[PDB]
């Protein structure tokens, strides 16, 4: 459950993204694929070499997720709903997986936004992140 | 379990860690985002505020503790579950700290790494530290 | 997230605990601390052994707390302030040990209630007992 | 490991198990409560509902098989290591199994007993059975 100084948090930080969505998307997976590379098998049908075509175009889609997340903070079952039953039923992510890609926009986030990335602000981004795994990991 | 490669890489940007503040930044931000840890750490005294626990002499120094066994399993990645036999027997037996809090430090290890070097924390140099910190909450939870 | 079918399983289930809630608590209480004896760490002060009162009473008042939850299941954050502010706060309870305490509340469900505890139910109550854990290890 | 005590109360339980069934409902419970898991199972066709799930012949043979490799356990505890070595290899290498999910599987066999066995799974069984499953756990998590 996020505290209101946690909502108004991540709004600052995570506006910062901006135009930069698809980029710290795109780093965020790529992250993800080197350190854990359990979870490359999500994607057999993805090139996932470095700068790929189809990483790219889905950090994009991914750091869009977030900033709608944001943006219904406070209605995120409903504002999610379908990204949960494309990750909870169609896919069945291990939420295991979700914590390595959290863990990986954090890392993403603290290299490109040092000044945002103060511990109060980490800890907020972190419920945050943990709050939008959830949603997805859950059938309701 | 560490390539060659991901050695150099891990041992060049280690070389340029300030030793007497990482580890406290990396246990000061254990405490907050984490604030559960902060009950093994009551003699420390006042961690009530982000701020409070981020300038805690006590934080900085037993950070600096911390970063010094870091830097000891850096130096002998190839032994990782001898370098920390002691520790080991410290945290289970006497300080009854679960074995998740291991791999949540070492997380937030990596997270410090990235806000203190920035674009030169690359994907690669980050997947080799992963070994590392997941080597030493291993080692460390053997016991 | 509580599925809509979640929610009318827990009400059913937990509704068959009745006048046993008080019982089943102090049981699973002690389920807990036989097999996960680092959670008697935060009960310096009880009475710990086999029948035990103080155990007797703590059980009552978990399980109270646990009706409390199922009558405010859409309201739990609201509903649970007063013990998120405990658990959370003042207590600093790692979330470990909830998913112990659940899981022995869980074998205590299934050794007296066998005809009740089947698959449907087991999942939905364990969603449940998550999700009222996150609200206890939450500071919002 | 086990006092003398515990494994002459588990090896009690244990010979009174329901060989054809347990093993398959404890699988069947980790595939319907912690649904991500069917994904490792697409081999066995439906598994849509939990009747489908807990009816299915795949799911009680795999299950057997399961409780064989537990019973497996129990006959060796002093080497839990060296019994589980070439099935922690399979489930890591080959088959990408998280090792939480084998701690929810050891959690839900004891969930099983206790709904098979009722007053009978008191909290000092259980207590031996939790050592039991965590150390299955381990073992197969080693590799
Ligand atoms: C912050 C957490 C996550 C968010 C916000 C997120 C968001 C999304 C979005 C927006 C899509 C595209 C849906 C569409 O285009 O209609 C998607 C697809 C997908 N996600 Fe995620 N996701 C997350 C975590 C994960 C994780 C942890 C995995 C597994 C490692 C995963 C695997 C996938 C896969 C396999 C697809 C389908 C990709 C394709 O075929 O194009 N996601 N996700
Ligand atoms: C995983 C990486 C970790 C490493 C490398 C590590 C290392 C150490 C070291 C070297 C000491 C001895 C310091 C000294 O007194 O000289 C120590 C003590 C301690 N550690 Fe850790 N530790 C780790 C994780 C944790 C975690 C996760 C907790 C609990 C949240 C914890 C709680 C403690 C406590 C309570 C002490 C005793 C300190 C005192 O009061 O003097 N440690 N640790
Ligand atoms: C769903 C799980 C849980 C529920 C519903 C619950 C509920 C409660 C309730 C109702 C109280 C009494 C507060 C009052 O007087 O108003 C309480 C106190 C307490 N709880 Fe929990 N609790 C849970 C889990 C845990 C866990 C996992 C631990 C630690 C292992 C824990 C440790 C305590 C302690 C130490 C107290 C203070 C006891 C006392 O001084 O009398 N609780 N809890
Ligand atoms: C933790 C206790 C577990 C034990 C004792 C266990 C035991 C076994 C055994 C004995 C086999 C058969 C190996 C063979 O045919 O040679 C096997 C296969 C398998 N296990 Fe497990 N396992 C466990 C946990 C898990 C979990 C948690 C999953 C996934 C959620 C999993 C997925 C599988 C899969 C996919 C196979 C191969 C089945 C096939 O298609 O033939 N196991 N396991």
């Amino acid at each position: 459950v996020l505290s209101p100084a946690d909502k108004t948090n991540v709004k600052a930080a995570w506006g910062k993204v901006g135009a930069h969505a698809g980029e710290y998307g795109a780093e965020a997976l790529e992250r993800m694929f080197l350190s854990f590379p359990t979870t490359k098998t999500y994607f057999p049908h993805f090139d996932l070499s470095h700068g790929s075509a189809q990483v790219k175009g889905h950090g994009k889609k991914v750091a869009d997720a977030l900033t709608n997340a944001v943006a219904h903070v406070d209605d995120m079952p409903n504002a999610l709903s379908a990204l949960s039953d494309l990750h909870a039923h169609k896919l069945r992510v291990d939420p295991v997986n979700f914590k390595l890609l959290s863990h990986c926009l954090l890392v993403t986030l603290a290299a490109h936004l040092p000044a945002e990335f103060t511990p109060a602000v980490h800890a907020s981004l972190d419920k945050f992140l943990a709050s939008v795994s959830t949603v997805l990991t859950s059938k309701y | 379990h560490l390539t060659p490669e991901e050695k150099s890489a891990v041992t060049a940007l280690w070389g340029k860690v300030n030793v007497d503040e990482v580890g406290g930044e990396a246990l000061g931000r254990l405490l907050v985002v984490y604030p559960w840890t902060q009950r093994f750490f009551e003699s420390f005294g006042d961690l009530s505020t982000p701020d409070a626990v981020m300038g805690n002499p006590k934080v900085k120094a037993h950070g600096k503790k911390v970063l010094g066994a870091f830097s000891d399993g850096l130096a002998h990645l190839d032994n990782l579950k001898g370098t920390f036999a002691t520790l080991s027997e410290l945290h289970c037996d006497k300080l009854h700290v679960d074995p998740e809090n291991f791999r949540l430090l070492g997380n937030v290890l990596v997270c410090v790494l990235a806000h203190h070097f920035g674009k030169e924390f690359t994907p690669p140099v980050q997947a080799a530290y992963q070994k590392v910190v997941a080597g030493v909450a291993n080692a460390l939870a053997h016991k």
